[PDB]
């Protein structure tokens, strides 16, 4: 016998409200409800008193009691040398009665011992959105090319003209939202089976894919609906692919596939096609492509959870994620911050990484909003995810995580999300088509490759799955 | 001689604008901003390393009553108010010889007006960042020629006073308009507006909030307040059970000023105030609390109430003040301040829960089913959770959580001659068979006092037509979602009238209730027949039930209702049956077992709807104490029966308390009026002295007509 939704479930086979999961009452009759409760340390340099009830430190040792108990006034609790000089005191100084404290003030408050320096505060990924600029004793933040600086908000916005819209699959209809608008369409009407998407917004086309007929399709958005205006790019060699990635500089689409446990690549018409990876992949779910600097990234939920990270020609494969991660299927870049976030269905949290793989970040980490998440965007300061136990899509504040609106509900398959907005999709050179022989001197597929020092390879090809590179490493040879 | 002043001091100091300048050295002063919006212009910085005097003077300069001084100043940079060292605006009249305030500090208890603000004195510890302050000239008494001083004082050396800087100075002729005290008006030709604020005179902007509500949280950023002046948030004497304050201890400015707000419409402003925090009686030499208004962005200021320190302010009071027709504006902002000529204070207050809004236009409805929680139509919600419960259609409002407050107060509305309520309401959904009531009640004094909605009306009474308790929502009767639907007695009619469900203290956190599908309004026609709910002025009926207005009736209802209490009772029969349950210690009242009433909580035999076009009689067995007598009138059973759906009910009978001693059999001819195609009966027993005691019991029960007989 198992509990509904909202309920808790005691070791003696009782249901209670998960509303009284630890708040120090026993309501299970047995103290199951009041076990491994995580306990309470409070803000930047607020005082803990002996039962982890927060108080400021000013309130500490005054003679009233703050907290429940009491305790922050008993003896085990507390303890002009000052102004002359200084003291020893480099910037703000007041005399405590059992020895004198030094502290600095805002912008600069790293000190040694007791002499104060500036803070360097770029060395946080959030401080600003976009570009940060460290100064003695503050700091202050620009926007990259195309964004301008809302003078109200604190916040870089985009140049003014078409607005950012929402596509998401419903499984069974994919549907677009505006965002300065409220402005909800259903743009493609009558899918059977669809949990992938990517879009391509320079050429105004959708990328989609279905797990039961099996097939990878494309159309434009304006003739999506129109079933002869949908054309299939894919119609075999498929089996379950969860994952879709479309590489817009170089005309390349990447997808997952968690039945063949595979990894590919393919030409925008569906005309060449490769194998990039089939080891070591269980559970492979989300792909997002780098074409700026020639990598990929993606998800596995397999029994070991992975994020890694390899070149857009599938070399240089390595692990960039393997702690604290269950069940990771959502995962979206920002391209220019070179920031890199994941949502984990089971530890139900929304977290961040450095493109090479350091300044984790744990952003949100609710059970209530991130039940059962899925798809994840992002755009300008805000990130937005997909939950299926929810039924809706919500809205944060991506620097903080904070501020959780609810941007549409009443959604029954939600499922994979992306930012339809030119300023996502950054134009760049195209190297395999500004070379000396055409399409890079490749008989089959030019990829782009890592760009891992200032001159590495910018490209190389790759041929057919029943066939190998010959030593020109430009021809393919059969078998 | 010279018409104006100007000086951005971000190209060097300028020889001709000032005499001279004692302790400031041109450089950067509170540069940073957490938002990542830096000052970095140049400005006169009075440090405090610099020995001897700490001041600045200008030039003589020709002046009359449209001259305005305009600049941004900074003393301090923190949130530490403190009256040591302020910074004072003087002016000289006589070749600088000796200096006056330019500011007096009016306020009733000098060159005053009407009007009560403080003097040209700059605290340290008011804001963070840079401040913008003007001062006008038209009311002054100012005309012809003088010098202004912006000074800090003479100081020894190894004296560290508080740091204090100035930026951006003008003294010059005013703006068109005055720039509407959103803009730094330069050259009085020109306004440079402030973000958000666009047009030549920064009259184009977006439309300002409507309402306004802190009752103050850990996210405490939000551009809700202008300026927190001198106050912090605190848990110290609290006047919510545990909620959280604000509270003003320190010394130096004490103001609250909350940003522009739309009150065009507004109805009303209300907080909770405690003027004297402690134990004895704070003393008579305390500057009062003052409440004001600006129409005008900040540039002058009315009052709304003076609040005066007493021997019987000690304690959290609840204020709640009517908007006077001169503040309804589409910018009006509101400031609290507490005087001080010099800076000190001696009684410390506080402050929570402040709600202005409210819709003044005469607005007759409130609808919720409670997608959203929008908090200008539910003011205030403690210990109340959106969320689903009970099997809920959708969400509900739920008081679940372990609290020490749970009420639900509503906005004002409008109350007429058809004005009625309809609420979804549910208790505990069978988690605990505690006995428990919730407080229903309203309020046409803005919640300065909250009155019971119903009231005990027995037959006892002459002069009471309906019967009915004054505790409706009870847990036993509403363990499951159930509606109830009162029209609005006279006693509650208004134009402003708000209600409120309340959980008196003490209770038990598992005594828990939830409230969905809330309608108050004069819309629909008949209260839907008591067979369907108002949504949006049109009634959505209830299973089996049809028509305009939830009166055709879809499937043939029951012509006869007879049980003999073999079997539990079935809901074939029986809408509700509390309190009572079958058993043969009654004896025998008809046959065998019978239905006995016997219980702690609430004692109610609701029957189906029946059609009883073509019925006869009522019948039943009744037999009162058969394990304790009732006492009372008041303690005998009523037979009611309803043709609205349970809305409104008729006396049928009263079984009187002093018969049915023994077993005795009623048998009562229905009443034309009783004889329609949708009634229900119920037997109740309005008061009793608990569990197992006052009992009744019923047995043979039989409405219907004669047979055919072959
Ligand atoms: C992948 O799956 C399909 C069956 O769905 C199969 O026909 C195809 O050969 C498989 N390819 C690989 C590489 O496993
Ligand atoms: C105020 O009430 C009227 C109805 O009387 C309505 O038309 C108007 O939109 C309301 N405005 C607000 C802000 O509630
Ligand atoms: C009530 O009963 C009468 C017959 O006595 C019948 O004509 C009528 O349709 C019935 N109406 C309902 C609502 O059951
Ligand atoms: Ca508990
Ligand atoms: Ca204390
Ligand atoms: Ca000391
Ligand atoms: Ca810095
Ligand atoms: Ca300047
Ligand atoms: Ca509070
Ligand atoms: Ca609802
Ligand atoms: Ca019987």
């Amino acid at each position: 016998k198992e509990c509904e939704k909202d309920q808790f479930q005691c070791r003696n086979e009782r249901c209670i409200p998960s509303v009284w999961r630890c708040d120090e009452d026993d309501d299970c009759l047995d103290h199951s409800d009041e076990d491994d409760c995580p306990k309470k340390t409070c803000a930047d340099s607020d005082f803990t008193c002996d039962n982890g009830h927060c108080i400021h430190e000013r309130w500490k040792c005054d003679g009233e009691e703050e907290c429940p108990d009491g305790s922050d006034e008993s003896e085990a609790t507390c303890t002009n040398e000052c102004l002359h000089n200084n003291g020893g005191c480099s910037h703000i100084c007041t005399d405590l009665k059992i020895g004198f404290e030094c502290t600095c003030p805002a912008g600069f408050q790293l000190l040694d011992q007791k002499t104060c320096g500036d803070i360097d505060e770029c060395k946080d990924p959030d401080a600003c959105s976009q570009i940060c600029v460290n100064y003695k004793g503050y700091f202050k933040c620009e926007c990259y090319p195309g964004y301008e600086m809302d003078l109200l908000t604190k916040n870089c916005k985009a140049a003014a003209g078409k607005s950012p819209s929402l596509i998401f699959t419903n499984r069974h209809e994919v549907r677009r939202i505006d965002l300065v608008k409220r402005n909800y369409s259903r743009l493609i009407p009558m899918l059977k089976n669809v949990v992938a998407l990517d879009v391509e917004v320079a050429t105004n086309r959708i990328y989609w894919c279905d797990l039961s007929y099996r097939k990878i399709y494309s159309a434009y958005m304006d003739k999506a609906s129109d079933p002869k205006e949908q054309e299939v790019l894919i119609d075999e060699q498929l089996h379950s692919p969860e994952g879709l990635a479309v590489d817009w500089v170089h005309k390349h689409i990447y997808w997952t596939d968690s039945g063949n446990k595979t990894i590919s690549v393919a030409t925008v018409d569906g005309g060449r096609r490769r194998t990039l990876f089939s080891r070591n992949l269980s559970e492979p779910r989300a792909i997002a492509v780098d074409p700026l600097r020639g990598f990929m990234y993606w998800s596995d939920w397999g029994d070991q959870a992975k994020i890694e990270k390899s070149g857009l020609n599938g070399v240089d494969r390595q692990t960039l994620v393997s702690d604290n991660i269950e069940w990771p299927n959502g995962i979206t870049l920002d391209l220019l911050s070179q920031r890199l976030y994941w949502v984990d269905s089971k530890l139900h949290q929304l977290s961040s990484i450095d493109f090479s793989g350091g300044n984790r970040k744990t952003l949100i980490s609710s059970t209530d909003f991130l039940s059962h998440p899925f798809g994840i965007a992002v755009f300008e300061d805000k990130v937005f995810w997909t939950d299926l136990e929810n039924e809706a899509i919500f809205s944060a504040n991506r620097l903080n995580g904070l501020e959780i609106s609810i941007l549409a509900e009443n959604l029954n398959n939600p499922h994979d999300i992306v930012i339809f907005h030119e300023l996502k999709q950054p134009r760049a050179p195209d190297a395999c088509e500004l070379s000396v022989q055409p399409n890079g001197g490749c008989e089959y597929l030019c990829l782009p490759a890592p760009q891992i020092s200032s001159h590495s390879p910018k490209y190389t090809c790759a041929c057919p799955d029943t066939m190998w590179l010959g030593p020109d490493m430009k021809r393919c040879y059969r078998a | 001689n010279p018409v104006l002043l100007l000086d951005t001091f971000d190209f060097g100091p300028r020889e001709d604008n000032w005499f001279f300048y004692p302790g400031g050295n041109i450089g950067l002063y509170c540069p940073y901003s957490s938002k990542g919006a830096p000052e970095e212009d140049s400005a006169m910085v009075f440090v405090s390393n610099e020995v001897g005097e700490h001041s600045i003077t200008t030039r003589d300069l020709s002046v009359n009553e449209n001259t305005i001084i305009q600049f941004e100043i900074n003393v301090g940079c923190s949130t530490d108010s403190s009256s040591a060292d302020p910074v004072r605006l003087e002016f000289s009249r006589d070749f600088g010889a000796t200096w006056h305030l330019l500011l007096p500090l009016c306020y009733h208890s000098s060159l005053c007006s009407t009007e009560h603000h403080p003097s040209s004195t700059y605290y340290a510890g008011t804001t963070q960042g840079w401040r913008r302050e003007v001062v006008h000239f038209g009311k002054l008494h100012l005309a012809g020629s003088v010098r202004f001083r912006w000074y800090q004082g003479f100081y020894p050396a190894g004296s560290q006073p508080v740091t204090w800087a100035i930026d951006n100075v003008y003294i010059g002729p005013q703006c068109e308009e005055m720039c509407y005290g959103h803009g730094s008006c330069i050259n009085g030709t020109k306004c440079i507006c402030d973000p958000g604020y666009s047009g030549p005179t920064c009259k184009i902007s977006t439309k300002n909030p409507d309402f306004l509500k802190d009752d103050f949280e850990g996210q405490l950023e939000s551009d809700r307040f202008l300026l927190m002046s001198g106050g912090k948030p605190s848990r110290k004497c609290g006047i919510l059970s545990s909620g959280n304050n604000l509270f003003f201890n320190e010394d130096g400015l004490r103001m609250l000023v909350t940003r522009d707000l739309d009150l065009s419409h507004a109805r009303f402003v209300q907080f909770f105030m405690r003027l004297g925090c402690g134990k004895g009686v704070p003393d008579p030499r305390s500057q009062p609390v003052l409440l004001q208004y600006s129409l005008n962005g900040g540039l002058s200021w009315s009052l709304l109430q003076e609040f005066l320190f007493s021997n019987s302010s000690n304690v959290g009071r609840y204020i709640a003040l009517e908007m006077p027709l001169k503040a309804r504006s589409g910018s009006t902002r509101l400031r609290w301040w507490q005087p001080s000529e010099n800076g000190h204070f001696y009684s410390p207050w506080v402050i929570d829960q402040i709600l202005i809004g409210g819709n003044i236009s005469g607005n007759t409805v409130l609808e919720d089913d409670f997608s959203t929680l929008d908090s200008r139509k539910w003011l205030l919600h403690p210990g109340g959770t959106k969320m689903p419960v009970c099997g809920s259609t959708g969400d509900a409002l739920v008081f679940i959580e372990k609290a020490s407050t749970r009420y639900v107060v509503t906005t004002d509305i409008a109350v007429n001659e058809d004005s009625f309520l309809q609420i979804d309401f549910a208790a505990s959904c069978s988690v605990t068979d505690s006995c428990y009531a919730i407080e229903l009640e309203y309020s046409v004094d803005l919640g300065l006092s909250w009155h019971p909605l119903v009231r005990d009306c027995l037959p006892t009474n002459v002069e009471c037509s309906r019967y009915h308790l004054q505790r409706i929502l009870v847990s036993d009767t509403f363990n499951k979602w159930t509606r109830i639907t009162l029209p609005l007695p006279s006693y509650t009619r208004s134009q402003a009238t708000r209600f409120r469900w309340h959980q008196p203290a003490p209770f038990d956190k598992q005594q828990t209730w939830a409230i969905d599908n809330v309608y108050i309004g004069d819309g629909c026609l008949d209260m839907c027949s008591g067979h369907g709910r108002c949504v949006q002025g049109s009634c959505v009926c209830d299973e089996q039930w049809g028509g305009l207005y939830c009166d055709e009736p879809e499937t043939s209802l029951p012509t006869q209702l007879k049980d003999n209490f073999n079997r539990a009772p079935s809901n074939q029969n029986w809408l509700t049956v509390s309190g009572g349950k079958l058993s043969t210690v009654c004896g025998a009242v008809a046959s065998g077992l019978a239905l006995h009433f016997s219980g702690g909580c609430s004692r109610l035999l609701v029957t189906v709807d029946l059609n009883l076009t073509n019925a006869e009689f009522i019948q039943f067995y009744f037999m009162y104490g058969c394990l304790i007598t009732p006492s009372n009138r008041n303690q005998g059973v009523l037979l009611e029966y309803s043709v609205n759906g349970g809305i409104t009910w008729n006396l049928l009978m009263e079984i009187f308390y002093d018969q049915y001693s023994k077993p005795g059999f009623v048998n009562i001819l229905l009443p034309p009026d009783a004889k329609e195609i949708a009634t229900r009966f119920r037997w109740w027993q309005p008061r009793h002295d608990g569990l197992d005691q006052n009992d009744w019991a019923i047995d043979n029960v039989l409405i219907s007509r004669l047979e055919n007989l072959y």
